[PDB]
């Protein structure tokens, strides 16, 4: 991103009356003088920030691992959606509404959680 | 107008399941007793105009015969900007994130002249007697809905009761919301504005709400 | 015998072990005294 | 007679023992609620973190 006769489509804003919050996004532009000869510090550096928010949602993205037959009456090691513990699986009748997915007790530990390969509520203790 | 909201404007804060249980949650909630903001149809009375966004806004409907069909989300409302529209027209549920260009008096008829082009279009998805409880909130890109229906039979008034409100959808639009305004078609809309608040709810063995208490109405 | 807020106590390892003399022999020794007493 | 009324009418009487059960309950409630306190970690829970 550095054509000799100097990449000035990139450019950055200098002049702005307050800091901007978090995560947002707006002469006050100003290029950038990215040119070949430009040393370091000074030459164009590509920038991607990973923003993944994590708080106990329905997940969807997350890395290969593959998931097994699920047990139950016999206590286990589980991880589900990444929140790991272990405790016996057993049949639950508490009806999440449609929404939830996990249950806390008072403790803010977990003790009812929803599969997510098959819709069922399931308590651990 | 303006009308005293009793007991509305709750819903479950939370995707966790519990049952006889009192939990204190602090979240942008309806304060109770409120000075809600009433609009009207009429014959006469169109009332539809722009009202401000901010921290999340609770709407409640009056509706016999499907006279509120959407709403719609904005920050200019001009196609500078990008906007969120809602509708429920009468053969599905269409939302569409777009840079529309939209008319003075946008409004359905039983006629679709709500806007009038569409620039750049990022984010779609296609699909008195009663009374429609919405949450409408937009939190680090994300804007959540809380729907909830329920029969009435009142004339003039938001009912005195207690309902909780349900999730429905969130959407991740990420855009910049300021005013908004409710579609009509050619009843009666309360608007109330959200702050954030400490509840109580009180869960019952069923697992739903029936109770709500203000840590700070008095 | 556990098989609420006293399961929920009991979970993090708060356990709570029964007093040796139950409530019977408290009653009886309470019956001994009385028809001492009288 | 008048006390076996008494104990069926008032509840009050026994404050000195509820009294007493009801914090043996009490701390043990706090007790378990400083698990939710993070502490100034990142996370409250240990298998989070
Ligand atoms: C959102 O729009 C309002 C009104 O135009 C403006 O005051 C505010 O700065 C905007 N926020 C961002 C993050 O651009
Ligand atoms: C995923 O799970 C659902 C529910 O059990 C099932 O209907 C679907 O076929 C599964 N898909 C794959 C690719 O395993
Ligand atoms: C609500 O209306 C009453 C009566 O007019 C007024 O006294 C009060 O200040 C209003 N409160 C709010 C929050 O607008
Ligand atoms: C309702 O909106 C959808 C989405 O734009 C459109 O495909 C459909 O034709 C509309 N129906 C009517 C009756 O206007
Ligand atoms: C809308 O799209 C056109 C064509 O790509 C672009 O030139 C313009 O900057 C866009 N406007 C936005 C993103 O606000
Ligand atoms: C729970 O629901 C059942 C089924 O309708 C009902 O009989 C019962 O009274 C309900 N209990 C509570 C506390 O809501």
């Amino acid at each position: 991103d550095s054509k000799v006769g100097g990449n000035y489509n990139y450019r950055y804003r200098l002049f702005r009356k307050s800091n901007l919050k978090p995560f947002e996004r707006d002469f006050p532009l100003q290029s950038y003088g990215f040119q070949p000869t430009n040393g370091v510090g000074y030459q164009p550096y590509r920038v991607v920030v990973l923003s993944f928010e994590l708080l106990h949602a329905p997940a969807t993205v997350c890395g290969p691992k593959k998931s097994t037959n699920l047990v139950k009456n016999k206590c286990v090691n589980f991880n589900f959606n990444g929140l790991t513990g272990t405790g016996v699986l057993t049949e639950s009748n508490k009806k999440f509404l449609p929404f939830q997915q996990f249950g806390r007790d008072i403790a803010d530990t977990t003790d009812a959680v929803r599969d997510p390969q098959t819709l069922e509520i399931l308590d651990i203790t | 107008a303006y009308t005293n909201s009793f007991t509305r404007g709750v819903y479950y804060p939370d995707k966790v399941f519990r049952s006889s249980v009192l939990h204190s949650t602090q979240d942008l909630f309806l304060p109770f007793f409120s000075n809600v903001t009433w609009f009207h149809a009429i014959h006469k009375r169109f009332d539809n105009p722009v009202l401000p966004f901010n921290d999340g806004v609770y709407f409640a409907s009056t509706e016999k015969s499907n006279i509120i069909r959407g709403w719609i989300f904005g920050t200019t409302l001009d196609s500078k900007t990008q906007s969120l529209l809602i509708v429920n027209n009468a053969t599905n549920v269409v939302i569409k994130v777009c840079e529309f260009q939209f008319c003075n008096d946008p409004f359905l008829d039983v006629e679709f002249r709500v806007y009038s082009s569409a620039n750049n279009c990022t984010f779609e998805y296609v699909s008195f007697k009663n009374l429609r409880e919405f949450v409408f909130k937009n939190i680090d890109g994300y804007f959540k809905i809380y729907s909830k229906h329920t029969p009435i039979n009142l004339v003039r008034d938001l009912p005195q009761g207690f309902s909780a409100l349900e999730p429905l959808v969130d959407l991740p639009i990420g855009i910049n919301i300021t005013r908004f305004q409710t579609l009509l078609a050619l009843a009666a809309y309360y608007v109330g504005y959200l702050q954030p608040r400490t509840f109580l709810l009180k869960y019952n063995e069923n697992g739903t709400i029936t109770d709500a208490v203000d840590c700070a109405l008095d | 015998i556990k098989q609420d807020l006293i399961c929920a106590q009991k979970f993090n390892g708060l356990t709570v072990l029964p007093p040796l003399l139950t409530d019977e022999m408290i009653a009886q020794y309470t019956s001994a005294l009385l028809a001492g007493t009288i | 007679g008048k006390i076996q009324d008494s104990l069926s009418s008032t509840a009050s009487a026994l404050g000195k023992l509820q009294n007493v059960v009801n914090q043996n309950a009490q701390a043990l409630n706090t007790l378990v609620k400083q698990l939710s306190s993070n502490f100034g970690a990142i996370s409250s829970v240990l298998n989070d973190i």
